[PDB]
């Protein structure tokens, strides 16, 4: 799975 | 680390032709549970920074052109220019946010195919500001040619000179996609006082016969 | 929303380097800043990142053990210091707000670079010498004219031609290093040669490690 703090600029939500 | 692969490593086609940039990940970047595949695709010409084009691998960002599209899933990605543009000649690069360390692709570069353009050649003395400083460089510019090999050789009274010259060439044009090159000599004072003709000699495709320029000190 | 960094340094092997990045038409605190190098031919490289507001770092394993950064919000500045520098860092350095997605805005902002230059080499502002038209610098109708900017370091000068008016013809060519250990570039533009006599032709040439800014006259 996607690590979310590798880039915290990006909301994964966010589509 | 996500290794971000690119092929094909460079890419020339004709204004107006499609153009196809291959991204492979190491590993699936693709999530199903919002079924996004966290990657995007830059572009970088020279001097600055990259500019980004795609992310979700697909999703453009506003005002760039809709002759880019990206496409893909999983590992395999593609970023597309449907008719390429002068303008679009750059450096391409995918990027993958999906896990630490942020990585990147190697780059893939876009040049157009055009037609051929012989250089025109000019060239300068030193000038008197340089004179009085005690060197001398003769510079001579070869603007707007294609294809991008050419060759100056640098004559002193008539004797082919070695190893006291360098070139430099530009990147593509935005605009007429052509190149442009310097060639500059470098003397001292007081050797360039020793001669009379300096000349540089042009060899291009555009050219049937070499071109010489020159000029008496 | 725009990043300003610091000019390029020249550091010796072994020493430190410190870059700053200047943020501004944003709160800064909101989001996080990133640091990417690129060395010349190389491929982009990131570093780490800052979260503006509560200053926790991420960094690249490369990095851990060299680099740190840090933020001021009063200042609205992001900061990268690199130590132990080795000739393999000499590269561009990157400040950039990378891949912002959030719910109503998506975007993507980095600064103009600070490039780096890891040596023992002598800092030196370029001297500027016109490129004057004359009879041998016409293609007909065209004429070439340009600036010299000669005996510098380290890289980047940046050149301009009547403080940016003039854009259409210009070629400012990569620089090549004199075996004396310092750059030198031309910058040439075309112009109509009827025109030579009433127009005016200013290089302008910025070089930052020597807070040179030079305006010459071209004149035929």
């Amino acid at each position: 799975n996607p690590d979310p703090n590798a880039n915290p600029n990006v909301d994964p939500n966010a589509n | 680390d996500i290794v971000m692969t690119q092929s094909p490593d460079s890419l020339a086609v004709s204004l107006g032709e499609r153009a196809t940039i291959n991204c492979k990940s190491s590993q699936n970047i693709f999530f199903s549970s919002n079924n996004k595949n966290y990657l995007a695709w830059y572009q970088q010409i020279p001097g600055q920074p990259p500019k980004l084009l795609i992310y979700w691998a697909s999703t453009r960002e506003s005002g760039v052109p809709d002759r880019f599209s990206g496409s893909g899933s999983g590992t395999d990605f593609t970023l597309t220019i449907s008719s390429l543009q002068a303008e679009d000649v750059a450096v391409y690069y995918c990027h993958q946010y999906y896990s630490s360390p942020l990585t990147f692709g190697g780059g893939t570069k876009v040049e157009i195919q055009r037609t051929v353009a012989a250089p025109s050649v000019f060239i300068f003395p030193p000038s008197d500001e340089q004179l009085k400083s005690g060197t001398a460089s003769v510079v001579c510019l070869l603007n707007n040619f294609y294809p991008r090999e050419a060759k100056v050789q640098w004559k002193v009274d008539n004797a082919l000179q070695s190893g006291n010259s360098q070139e430099s060439v530009t990147e593509q044009d935005s605009k007429d996609s052509t190149y442009s090159l310097s060639s500059t000599l470098t003397l001292s004072k007081a050797d360039y006082e020793k001669h009379k003709v300096y000349a540089c000699e042009v060899t291009h495709q555009g050219l049937s016969s070499p071109v010489t320029k020159s000029f008496n000190r | 929303v725009q990043l300003v960094q610091s000019g390029a340094e020249v550091k010796k092997p072994g020493a430190s380097v410190k870059v700053s990045c200047k943020a501004s038409g944003y709160t800064f605190t909101r989001y996080a800043i990133h640091w990417v190098r690129q060395a010349p031919g190389q491929r982009l490289e990131w570093m780490g990142w800052i979260n503006a507001g509560n200053g926790n770092t991420r960094y690249s394993q490369k990095f851990q053990d060299r680099v740190t950064i840090t933020r001021d919000t009063s200042a609205s500045t992001a900061y990268m210091e690199l130590s132990s520098l080795r000739s393999e860092d000499t590269a561009v350095y990157y400040c950039a707000l990378l891949t912002v997605i959030t719910p109503d805005d998506a975007f993507d902002i980095w600064g103009q670079g600070t490039m780096v230059t890891v040596s023992s080499a002598s800092t030196k502002g370029p001297s500027v010498f016109p490129l004057a038209p004359s009879s041998k610098s016409t293609s007909g109708g065209t004429a070439a004219l340009g600036c010299l900017v000669k005996d510098y370091f380290p890289e980047p000068v940046t050149v301009s031609w009547n403080s940016g008016a003039l854009t259409s013809g210009v070629h400012t060519f990569p620089a090549v290093l004199q075996s004396s250990g310092l750059y030198s570039l031309s910058s040439v533009v075309t112009v109509p040669s009827s025109s030579l006599g009433t127009q005016t032709y200013i290089c302008n040439v910025n070089h930052k490690p020597s807070n040179t800014k030079v305006d010459k006259k071209v004149e035929p």
